[PDB]
Parts: C-alpha cells; sequence; structure tokens
RNA sequence: UCUUACUAUAGUCAGGACUAUAAAGGUCCGAACGGGUUAUCGUUGCAAAGAUAUCCGAAGAACUAUGGUAAGCGAGUGAA
RNA sequence: GACAUGAGUAACAAAAAAGAGUUUAAGGUACCUAAAAGGUAUCUUAGAGUCUCGCCUAAAGCUUAUGGCUACGUCAAGUAACGGCCUCUAAGUUUAUAAUCUGAAGAUUAUGACGAUGAGAAAACUUUGGUACCAACAUUUAAAAGUGAAAAUUGUGCAGGAAGGAUAAACCGUACCUAGAAUCUGAAACAAGUAAGCUAGUAGAGAAUACGAAGGCGUGAAUGAGAUAACAAUCAUAAAGGAACUCGGCAAACUAACUACCGUAACUUAGGGAUAAGGAGAGCUCAUUAGUCUCGAACGAGUAAAAAGGAAGAAGCAUGGAAUAUUGUUGUACGACUGUUUAAUUAA
RNA sequence: CUUGGCCGUUAAAUGCGGUCUUGCAUGAAUGAUGUAACGAUACAACAGCUGUCUCUAUGAUUGACUCAGUGAAAUUGGAA
RNA sequence: UAACAGUUUUAUUAACCUCUGGUUUACCUGUUGUUUAUGUGCCUU
C-alpha cells in the first residue's frame, strides 16, 4: 500500500526537482515545459 | 430463585473452552451447534442452549418434620427448599411413602 | 449471573460515583434545592438525609464524618451543624423530597426531578400548593381534600408554619401570579 | 495558598485619595521606620546614584508596564515583571520598536538613594497587586468578570492606566514603610520633592489628582537624542 | 482434598518420607481423611520402601477444612498419609503424629490402633 | 540566617508563584506592604 | 444476506407491534390548570415559581 | 522529499556500576531515543501495519537533522 | 445515473469525568395585557463565565520551526532583547569560458560562477602550525558558595580529527496552529507520525517512580440519559492441590530496586564465570558526638543544623510500609562474540 | 529400515543426555573436532511459582440491551 | 422399663446457603508517599 512519502517534505525541494528555473536551463526540461506548454497547462512547473 | 438471561455452564453445566492456549474469544462459549448437511442441515430440536434460567416450580421429596410449634405457626423440615424467604410453598404428604397412619388422619379429621 | 446491584452505578467508576454524591449534596445544602435526574436525585437523597442526621448528633465522630462528605466544608459546615440542624430537630426523618419535572434537557429527554430540603426557602411543593390555595381563593373555588392534605404536610414542622403560608398566598394574590389560571371546573370542556 | 482581598472601603497613608473606597487619608498604620524619622537617608550599601532615578516602560500598543532602576530595560524585567494573562499574550522578547520610555522620577536628593529603591519597591508591589487581587476591577470600571478570558487578559495587560495612578498614590506615601515621608519627632511629617518626567503630557492624566510635592516636567534625558519627540497638550 | 501430583508427608516407620499422588482409589472425587490412593515414594528416611517404589496409602490428615456430623470442623497444617499393601493392613508398624478421627467410621481400626493421638 | 552551608535545613517554599494567577484572581500569595490599601483607580482611556 | 428483502416482509418488521404509544397519563395542573403530566410537576408554574421565589423573601 | 548506500555540514545519548585510566571498553544495569522478541486485542480496525503488556540495544559497525550524489537495453543501492 | 435491500441496524467505548448555578445576542412558543409595546417563564441557535470535582504534567503546558485550503491592521539600522537579504566557502551543480575526447545528444579537466545543514567586525551604547589546533573524551577556569552554558586552558587515546573570506540607516519575514480536543503528514475532525528551547515543588543517584503549582483539557450533540442479562474485551481476588493444562509452563504468578554489607562452585582463552548461588540490613523514636556549624559566655548549651551513631526502644498482621526494576539452577545442538537481514506473515 | 542396542532421567520416554566395532546417504578451510564467554535462536530436566488445569465462582469498568439524536457497509435473479 | 451407645459406599441430576470456604470497587480498622482546604503553631523582655 502507499506510504506517507510526504511527511516532513520541505518547500526548498520542491523549487529545485520541480521548480521551473530546472526546467528553461535543461535540456530535458524544455521538452517538460513546451509538452505542457502545447496542452495548455497553467502549471508548468511546481 | 430466578436467575435471569443464564449462558451454558450455569444453565445446561456446559464445560466451556481453554483460557490462554490459543483460545480467541470463546472462553464460555457453547461450542458447536451439530453436525453438517449429514445431522439434517439445522439445529436438532432440543438443543441446549442459553437462555432463562429459575423461576420455575420445583419439588423436594422426601423431608422429614423436626418440628411442629403451632403458637409461632411454623412446621421445620429437614434440608432445603426451594425459592427465596417470604415466598408460598407447598407441603403435602410424601407420594413415594405410605400414608401417615389411619389413627393419625383420623384424630387431624376429628 | 451474580447479585443484583446493590444500588445504582450510574455508568461511572467507583471514585467518580462518589464525588458525584459529594457534588450534588454539596450543592444541595449551600443552595437548598437542585434540578438533576431523577436517578441522581434518588442516589443523593439517601446520602443527603444521612448527613443531616450527622447534623444532629452530638460526638466529634458525625462532625468528622460530615467534614468528609462536604467539598467545602470551611464553608458549608457551620450551615449543616447550625441553620439545618436547628430546622430538622424536631422532624424524626424524611428531610428532604424528590418531586419529577420534565425534561431538565430536551436533547436526550431523559426523566429529571427536583431534589430540595423540605420545609426550606425554595420548597417547590410549599409553594405550589399556596398557589394552588391563591387561586381557590381569587376564584371562589373549594379546596379538594389533597390540597387541605398538602397545605397540613407543608407547615406541620416549619417554624413559622401557616404564617409563613398565609404570606406567601397573600404575596401571590397581590402579584396576580393567578391570572390566567384555568376554573377547575372548566377541565372537563377542554380538548387541548 | 493566596487570600484575595475584597473591594470594600478602607483607610491610606497617603496623603490624597487614591481611590474612591479610600475612607481616610494621611493615617499612621504603624511607628515611622528606623529611615523613615531620617532627614538624609543615604546610599549605605548600594552603587554611586543608584535610587536617584527610576524609569518607567510602557509597550505602546498593548499597555504593558515595566520597571527598572537603570535607564534600560532586560530580560529579567519580562520574565520577574510580567505574569502569565492567556495564550499569545505574553510576549518571548523585548522588541525594540514597541517598547518606550512612560516617565521617569527624579527625586530632589541627589544621594538619598535609599528613598528611591523604596518608591520602585511600593511601584512593583502595586503591579503585582493589580494584576492580582484586582477586586476593584471584576464588577466595576472595566469589569475584567464580566469579560472572556481572552479579552479578560488583554486588559490585564493594560498596567499604563493603573501605574500612572500607582505613582500618585506612592509618590503621596501610599503604603507602610514608605520612605518619601520625613518625620521630624522633636512630631510633625511631611513628604519629599519629587520630579517627574512625562515623554506624553497626556499621560500624567491618569491619575485623578496629584501630591503637592511632585513637579511635572515634559520630555526624558536621553529621548530627544534619539530623535523622539515628546507629546505636549497645549502644543 | 488430595488429588493427582500432590505431595504428602508419610508418617509411618515403612521407610519413605515424602510421597506423591498418582490415583485416586475407588472414586472420582479428591481423597479427604480415611480414603484411598496410590502414590509414589519420592523420598526416605535414614523392608523398606525404596525410592520410586508404587503403594497404596490411606489419608490420615489434611489442610482442607473436614466438617463432621456435629458441626465440628477440623483443619491440618500438613497433609499426611500412612502407606498400606494391596489387603490393607499397614505397612509400618508404629505411627509418629496425629491422625484425624474419620478413620473410625472408615474401617480403619488398624490404623488407629497404634496411633497415639488422635484428633 | 544561623546556618549558611550549602545543606543547611531547607523550611522555605521553593515555588514561590505557588497558586497564584492573575486571570482567576487569586490574590497575593504572602502579605505585602501594600496589600492593606485600597487599589489605586484612574481615569480611564 | 442472501436475497433482498421484500415489501412486504419488511414492511411487517417495521410497523406491526412498534407503533408510537400514545400518552394518556396526563392532568391538568392545580395552580394553573394547563396540561401537565401524571405525577409530575407543571414546567409553566415551576420556572415562575422558582423565579418568583428568587426576588423576593 | 519514501527507502538503500555514500557524501558535506551539524546535533544528541538522565543516572549509576565495573575496569588499567580523570579521559584508552563494538564493557555492564537502566530512561530518553532507537529496535520490533512473545502474547492478546483489532481484522468493513483508531491504523491499507495500530493499541496494551512484555522483551532487545542504549559510547557505538550508534542514532537524528538540513542538503547533495548514484535507478530503469546494460541494472541503481544492497552486513545479500 | 437515479433509487432500493441490509437498516433506522452497526457505529459516535485513547479506561481523564463530570455535577450544580449565572449570563449575552437573535429568534420560536404560553400567559399577562389588548393603546401598540413591554414584562414574566420556557425552548431553539451561536456564545461567555462562576463554584466544586477530576485528567495531563521532561505534557494533553509555554515559546518557536518544518509545514499550512486556518485568518489577513502581523509595525525592528544593529547589540542587550533578530532572522533573512548581503560577504566567504563545503558536499556538489553548471545551455559560463578555454582546451580535449566524442555517431548527434553529449562527456572530460582547469578556471569562473552558483551553492548551507557551517563561518561572518563592533555595541547600554556601536558603525605562525604544539610559538599549533578547536574533531571526540576528560580536566580546569568569570572568586561568598553551589549549579548550568559559553569561550578558553591542560592532558589522554588512536580511528589522527573542514573550506574560504576576513575583521543615519532600504528591502523581506513577524498574525494564528504544534497535534488529548477544531489548523502540520497519514485520502479525514484518524488512539499513528514530526525539529529546538523552557518544562514549579516534594522526593531521589537520576530526565526512573509517585503526587502535581501555574496552565491547558475533560472534542463541532462527532452524542447524551438509563439498565448493569448471556457473551466479549481489559482487569482484581481466591479454599485444597501446584503443570494433573498443553504440540510446548503459551499466558499468568513467583522473583525484583537499593547498601561503599557478608559470601560465592564447576570450568576457563586467566579477562572471566559473578550482580553467580546463598544470606543480612532498611521506616519511626532515642542514648551518645572527634571535628564542622550555631548560641551564650577555654568552657557551657543546641539537630527550630548537616551528618555520624548503636547488641537502645515503641506500636502494628505487616516498617525494600504505597509506586517503579519479571525467577534461580542444569545438560545439549547451532553460530565464537557486539552487530545485520525479507519497510508491512519467517530476526534465525 | 526405526520408537537401532545398552545405561541414566520419568510410577510409565518415539524425547533429552551418555555410549556402541552404530554410516540406505559423516568427514576434514561447501573446513573436521572439543572447551571458556555470549544468545528475545532450538530442545530437555530440577526447584520455586502460580486459575494452565482438577473446576470454576464472585467482583469492577467499557461494550452488548432500552429511550432520545445522528446515521454506514459488504450483500441482493425474483421469492408466499 | 428408662438411660446410654451403635446403625453403607460410589456415581449422577437438581435444588439450596444452616454449616465449612470463595467473593466483597458507596462497611470498620491500621498504614506509606504526596497534594489541597481549615484550624493551630517557636524563643525572649
Ligand atoms: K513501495
Ligand atoms: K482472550
Ligand atoms: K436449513
Ligand atoms: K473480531
Ligand atoms: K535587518
Ligand atoms: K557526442
Ligand atoms: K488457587
Ligand atoms: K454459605
Ligand atoms: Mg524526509
Ligand atoms: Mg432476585
Ligand atoms: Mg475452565
Ligand atoms: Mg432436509
Ligand atoms: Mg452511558
Ligand atoms: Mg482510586
Ligand atoms: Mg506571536
Ligand atoms: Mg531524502
Ligand atoms: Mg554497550
Ligand atoms: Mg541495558
Ligand atoms: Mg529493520
Ligand atoms: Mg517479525
Ligand atoms: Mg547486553
Ligand atoms: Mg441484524
Ligand atoms: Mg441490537
Ligand atoms: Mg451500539
Ligand atoms: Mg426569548
Ligand atoms: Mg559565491
Ligand atoms: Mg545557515
Ligand atoms: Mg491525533
Ligand atoms: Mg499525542
Ligand atoms: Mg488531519
Ligand atoms: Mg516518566
Ligand atoms: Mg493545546
Ligand atoms: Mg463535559
Ligand atoms: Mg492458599
Ligand atoms: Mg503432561
Ligand atoms: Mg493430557
Ligand atoms: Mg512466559
Ligand atoms: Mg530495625
Ligand atoms: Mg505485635
Ligand atoms: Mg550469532
Ligand atoms: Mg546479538
Ligand atoms: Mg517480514
Ligand atoms: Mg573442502
Ligand atoms: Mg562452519
Ligand atoms: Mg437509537
Ligand atoms: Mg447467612
Ligand atoms: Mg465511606
Ligand atoms: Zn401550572
Amino acid at each position: 500500500g502507499p506510504r506517507p512519502t510526504m511527511s516532513g517534505a520541505t518547500r526548498l525541494v520542491q523549487k529545485r526537482r520541480h521548480g521551473f528555473l530546472s526546467r528553461v536551463k535543461t535540456k530535458n526540461g524544455q521538452k517538460t515545459l513546451k509538452r505542457r506548454l502545447a496542452k495548455g497547462r497553467l502549471r508548468l512547473s511546481a | 430463585r430466578g436467575m435471569g438471561f443464564a449462558g451454558g455452564m450455569k444453565r445446561h453445566g456446559f464445560a466451556g473452552q481453554e483460557a490462554s492456549h490459543g483460545n480467541s474469544l470463546n472462553h464460555r462459549t457453547i461450542g458447536s451447534v451439530g453436525g453438517s448437511q449429514g445431522s439434517g442441515s439445522r439445529v436438532l430440536p432440543g438443543k441446549k442452549m442459553p437462555g432463562r434460567m429459575g423461576a420455575q416450580q420445583h419439588t423436594v421429596q422426601n423431608l422429614p418434620i423436626l418440628m411442629v410449634d403451632n403458637e409461632l405457626g411454623i412446621v421445620v423440615v429437614k434440608g432445603a427448599v426451594a425459592g427465596h424467604k417470604g415466598a408460598v410453598v407447598k407441603v403435602q404428604d410424601a407420594v413415594k411413602k405410605a400414608p401417615p397412619p389411619e389413627e393419625f388422619v383420623e384424630a387431624t379429621k376429628q | 449471573a451474580g447479585a443484583h446491584v446493590k444500588y445504582r452505578h450510574l455508568s461511572r467508576s467507583s471514585a467518580h460515583r462518589q464525588a458525584l454524591l459529594r457534588n450534588l449534596v454539596t450543592s444541595l445544602i449551600k443552595n437548598e434545592t437542585i434540578h438533576t435526574t431523577y436517578p441522581k436525585a434518588k442516589e443523593a437523597q439517601r446520602l443527603a438525609e444521612k448527613l443531616i442526621t450527622l447534623s444532629k448528633r452530638d460526638t466529634e465522630t458525625a462532625r468528622r464524618s460530615a467534614q468528609g462528605i462536604l467539598y467545602t466544608p470551611d464553608q458549608l459546615l457551620p450551615k449543616l451543624f447550625g441553620e439545618i440542624r436547628e430546622r430538622y430537630a424536631n422532624r424524626p426523618g424524611g428531610y428532604t423530597r424528590v418531586l419529577r419535572t420534565e425534561p431538565k434537557d430536551q436533547y436526550s429527554q431523559a426523566p429529571s426531578a427536583i431534589l430540595e430540603l423540605v420545609d426550606g426557602p425554595k420548597d417547590m411543593r410549599f409553594a405550589m400548593t399556596a398557589a394552588t390555595v391563591a387561586r381557590d381563593r381569587e376564584q371562589k373555588t373549594e379546596s379538594t381534600d389533597l390540597t387541605k392534605k398538602n397545605m397540613d404536610k407543608v407547615t406541620r414542622f416549619r417554624k413559622d408554619g401557616m404564617r409563613a403560608f398565609e404570606d406567601m398566598v397573600a404575596s401571590l394574590r397581590d402579584m396576580k401570579f393567578t391570572a390566567g389560571a384555568i376554573n377547575p371546573k372548566e377541565w372537563k370542556k377542554l380538548d387541548r | 495558598s493566596t487570600h484575595p482581598t475584597t473591594a470594600i472601603p478602607k483607610p491610606t497613608t497617603a496623603v490624597l485619595k487614591t481611590s474612591p473606597l479610600a475612607e481616610e487619608t494621611a493615617v499612621e498604620l504603624k511607628s515611622p521606620s528606623r529611615l523613615q524619622l531620617k532627614s538624609e537617608p543615604g546610599n549605605k550599601g548600594n552603587p554611586k546614584g543608584h535610587g536617584d532615578r527610576i524609569w518607567a516602560f510602557h509597550h505602546i500598543e498593548q499597555g504593558q508596564v515595566i520597571y527598572s532602576t537603570k535607564p534600560v530595560i532586560s530580560h529579567q524585567h519580562l520574565i520577574r515583571q510580567q505574569p502569565f494573562t492567556g495564550k499569545n499574550l505574553v510576549p518571548r522578547k523585548i522588541r525594540k520598536d514597541y517598547w518606550r520610555p512612560l516617565a521617569m522620577i527624579e527625586l530632589a536628593g541627589k544621594d538619598q538613594g535609599a528613598v528611591g529603591r523604596s518608591v520602585y519597591q511600593k511601584l512593583r508591589e502595586f503591579k503585582k497587586r493589580h494584576e492580582l487581587d484586582w477586586a476593584n476591577e471584576a464588577e466595576e470600571g472595566r469589569k475584567l468578570m464580566h469579560k472572556s478570558k481572552r479579552e479578560r487578559g488583554q486588559e490585564l495587560n493594560d498596567q499604563k492606566p493603573n501605574s500612572v495612578a500607582d505613582m500618585a498614590a506612592v509618590l503621596a506615601g501610599a503604603g507602610k514603610g514608605n520612605l518619601m515621608w520625613q518625620v521630624s519627632r522633636l512630631v510633625k511629617r511631611q513628604l519629599r520633592r519629587a520630579t517627574v518626567y512625562w515623554t506624553n503630557e497626556q499621560d500624567k492624566f491618569h491619575a485623578r489628582e496629584w501630591s503637592d510635592n511632585v513637579s511635572h516636567e515634559v520630555g526624558i534625558p536621553g529621548e530627544a537624542e534619539k530623535k523622539r519627540m515628546p507629546i505636549r497638550m497645549s502644543s | 482434598m488430595i488429588q493427582l501430583k500432590t505431595m504428602l508427608n508419610c508418617i509411618d516407620n515403612s521407610g519413605a518420607a515424602l510421597v506423591e499422588c498418582a490415583m485416586v482409589v475407588g472414586q472420582k472425587r479428591h481423597a479427604s481423611i480415611g480414603d484411598r490412593i496410590v502414590v509414589v515414594v519420592q523420598k526416605q528416611r535414614g523392608t523398606k520402601v525404596k525410592r520410586g517404589d508404587i503403594r497404596h496409602a490411606v489419608v490420615v490428615r489434611t489442610k482442607q477444612k473436614v466438617q463432621r456430623r456435629d458441626g465440628s470442623v477440623v483443619r491440618f497444617d500438613d497433609n499426611a498419609c500412612v502407606l498400606i499393601n494391596k489387603a490393607g493392613d499397614p505397612i509400618g508398624s508404629r505411627i509418629n503424629g496425629v491422625v484425624g478421627q474419620e478413620l473410625r467410621k472408615k474401617k480403619w481400626s488398624k490404623i488407629l490402633s497404634m496411633a497415639p493421638m488422635q484428633a | 540566617k544561623r546556618h549558611k552551608y550549602p545543606t543547611a535545613r531547607v523550611t522555605r517554599d521553593n515555588s514561590k508563584q505557588r497558586g497564584e494567577s492573575a486571570l482567576r484572581k487569586s490574590g497575593t500569595r504572602w502579605k505585602l506592604s501594600v496589600s492593606d490599601e485600597p487599589l489605586p483607580e484612574p481615569v480611564p482611556r | 444476506p442472501k436475497k433482498k428483502t421484500s415489501h412486504m416482509k419488511k414492511r411487517h418488521r417495521q410497523m406491526a407491534g412498534k407503533a408510537l404509544k400514545d400518552v394518556t397519563h396526563l392532568n391538568r395542573c392545580p395552580a394553573c390548570g394547563n396540561l401537565k403530566r401524571m405525577h409530575h410537576l407543571c414546567s409553566t408554574c415551576l420556572g415562575k415559581l422558582k423565579g418568583f421565589m428568587d426576588r423576593n423573601g
């Protein structure tokens, strides 16, 4: 079954992993933004 | 003496089950209530089960008369008698014994 | 399967059930009356009548036992061995009265009652009977045998007695307390 | 075990009537103390200058008051002078942007430091008896007993008005063993001269009446240097 | 009330000092004063009985209270017995200690003949 | 203080603020020099 | 449950002998003549008399 | 952001006892803390891994915190 | 998708716990009174408080973090009584630069930049390498005494214990919640889980155990009032016997902690075994006192001084008086040992 | 094969311990063999201890039952 | 004639508390730690 994996989770690790700068500055991150931007998402990251 | 709803141990002398050797929630229960398909696929009539106990008539036979006091109004009999103090009981000559002598039966009527 | 209960347990523990009775008897003596549930009013009635018996004793063992029942002895002991002792000197028992009333709490609809001290400043049967006699005199009716029987009960052992009861009736007429009271001769004609 | 008094009329030792409950004034409840009948009590066993001035700081938003002998307060004052008045009502520290000087008491005697240590003692005991044993504000005035435990704790934190009425009392001889009396015992007694410096001219009107031995001055030394200008009623 | 695995004190000069009950002879209920049992000698004293021998014994006194006809109840501080043979005669020739008085009605005259004091 | 060594007999209540609260108006623990006078009443804000 | 309980059998259990019993132990109040419960105090007179003994005495 | 290993910077381990040491021990008894031995309860549970008692370690191969590194053709990490 | 059945059933039981008064607002009833109004009493909804009682207490308290579908009048040049921003750098990161390698993508080394969980002048006014170092452990030190930090001093062991820079007041954070009573993670108002400091006192070696000052709490009817059957759970006691139970002493009971007490076997890698085993003592009162301390005047007196003290004494069924610490011994198999392991059925 | 033979332990031993010239199918770093110490490993015995049992009884709290309020679930071809 | 003394066991079913025991959670007594309230409380002139 699922586990409580978000216990003790901080919001500084959310910007370093799934933030916006982590995606525009990486080759594989531009795809995610372009993919999410083509679908029409508002929340491109974090 | 009425005893309300009695279980299997008090009402029918069921032995019960174990206390500590792994028993789960079944220490004073009745256990099995019959066989399976070959025994009728039903609980058989006359099965001993929990229910109300007491408050039923009971006879004690062959109790001698130790004392007879007219002033006090008491008739002391050997042994125990069914019921609680202040309960009405029926006293009569024993049925499994010879009736009282003929002379006595006439003296009392006289 | 065992023996019958000696008294009411009131779904409480031993220590919790003794404090409940010491608190009901403490509020009764302090306030002269309490409105509670009926089972509690009947369990505290036996302890309230056994505490007033200790207030009519001359030994110290009674003064130490009465100190162990109340929760504020320093404030309530003078009243116990004072006013309360003087009031019940001539009465042989029956110092308290339990009267059933409508549910105090409408959520649970639990039967309630009023445990009070007879011949006290807040006797509810003394004021209810004075209100019945105040309505009979203001309506030119005749009191029933049950009212005359209650008039003597609430005035036999009272200090002032009848004089304190006539003043209660007089105050209930100058105040117009029986205004709007249905005459007893018209009860047979009322469906609701 | 504690014993709370009742809001009943009582006599005062001060020359003025501190409260409407005060029955009599300038009543001797005990023979003059050792230093009371002394023209010049001195700083016998205290540092030079100690007791000549007494500062009073207050929270400009909540009204919490603190008394200090030195020109500045520390963390010891907040712990030893602020009783618990509820959750989120006792600050964890002293915030420089909230605490300002309320007033400053200066005695005429430039070296009678023992007279100030007595005024500071009665002010701290009165403040404790204002947060505790507030029977005169339970059903009258602020009516603290008619308020919630939250609102009641916020009104107890506001000791600024009470503190000003405590100064007019202590400086008028209130308290037993007050060293601001001076008994000649040749037996005539009088009050010692004092001066009160106020950061706000309107803050001295919390006391219904002041004694005749106190002089009121606006502004506290060292305040102007901090670019803090005093408040003047006349303007 | 002597039952299986009950330790008794043998008070005769047969050779045993502490025997363990192994069977109640002639009844299902636990044995009281004057009832037969089968014991196993566990200790001796210094044709005596050797440790481990199986013999018949008679309960002479018990620690469980024994009510009597006249309402007089007796209680001893320990459970004791005397060894006997399958015929019913005591093996020992002398008994040291007080024995229960319930042996008279249970046809144990021989055991009482050499009993110094009865209680 | 007669005996001053650190093991001297302790006869004081080390819980200074025992049964003392402002929200409940418990009152002062001990009798002070200002406890016999009426609390000065100020002019409200 | 092996089978769904029918409308007939579920109506038997719900209303057969489970009708709300009408309270018939009522009598008027002697002080005001309102409908009170037998052996119980009048709630309208209790509160009023309880409040009348608190003002004067 | 779970978890495994490593890594950098930090923190924690009442008290008592033995031992050659004032401090040199994968030492001893035992809280915190960390484990999860046995048992009962629970099993549409308070809980998709919990409660109670009991038990084990508790200056070390210890435990914890905030970051970082290594994982998905080949297998990352693994006192396995 | 709607609506049935089970069923008006289960459930609202963390072994803390409640009882009796008072009161505010709005509204619903009945009466008074019919000039509307208002008054008295009662009920409903949302609150508040008083007295008594109990529970938590090295918490279920206070102050704050992580965090937040709780809410927006939360206020700082700096120190006392503050963090961030900013400066320096670690582990590392780099679509920065150069060189190099490379099917493309990319990778590598150096430099630069960035990167806290670390380091950053002064202030109750202020702006070289033991000539060492600030890992662990121990010791010593702000002079009336004791205690707890900080920083430093000295020493010990081997497992041999960072980097770099120095050296007239902007901007951002500030409210509430800390999980036993309305807020974090567990799908939720979940008996679980989560960081730091403080966390009365008595009593102890102690943060153990017991009581509990303040404080909070005894949940949003997500409940309340009765009754006290069987049975279930969690417990308490028990005649005689004492493992006869059972796959098996599973569970439970016995034992227990303490003293500078006595004594302690086989065997042994000579360290152990060992706190072996097995015994003794304990609270209250008191004679007695070398010194220390106090009082009076060397001496005298004193435990309304700490201790010491004895083959003294009193009372009771009982003085390890309540709570806390779960038996002893013996012969084997396996693996030397301390440890590790299938998160959530196998801990060996 | 088998509860191998013998001895000790038990009133009674397919067990445990010792022993045999005892290996269907032991064996030497897939190490062989015997001790000290250690073990929440596994088996066996002794003493104590006990409701484990002979053989259960009584008592306490929370549920279970009744009244008031709120109000599920698995399941169900249809059912006299 | 009086008086004195003696006149089964086991098993099972049910009832029953006189006796012998067990139980006793609002009974009496003794007692430890600690808290709360009330009263009282040292020497000397
Ligand atoms: K997983
Ligand atoms: K069970
Ligand atoms: K059938
Ligand atoms: K179950
Ligand atoms: K700043
Ligand atoms: K490439
Ligand atoms: K027993
Ligand atoms: K009996
Ligand atoms: Mg985490
Ligand atoms: Mg009956
Ligand atoms: Mg049984
Ligand atoms: Mg058939
Ligand atoms: Mg209930
Ligand atoms: Mg208790
Ligand atoms: Mg705050
Ligand atoms: Mg992580
Ligand atoms: Mg260790
Ligand atoms: Mg340990
Ligand atoms: Mg693990
Ligand atoms: Mg496991
Ligand atoms: Mg160990
Ligand atoms: Mg059903
Ligand atoms: Mg039901
Ligand atoms: Mg239910
Ligand atoms: Mg209204
Ligand atoms: Mg940088
Ligand atoms: Mg940092
Ligand atoms: Mg929770
Ligand atoms: Mg918790
Ligand atoms: Mg939640
Ligand atoms: Mg603890
Ligand atoms: Mg809280
Ligand atoms: Mg409540
Ligand atoms: Mg016994
Ligand atoms: Mg057996
Ligand atoms: Mg068997
Ligand atoms: Mg066990
Ligand atoms: Mg002794
Ligand atoms: Mg004696
Ligand atoms: Mg091992
Ligand atoms: Mg191990
Ligand atoms: Mg597993
Ligand atoms: Mg090999
Ligand atoms: Mg090997
Ligand atoms: Mg219902
Ligand atoms: Mg009897
Ligand atoms: Mg009693
Ligand atoms: Zn009426």
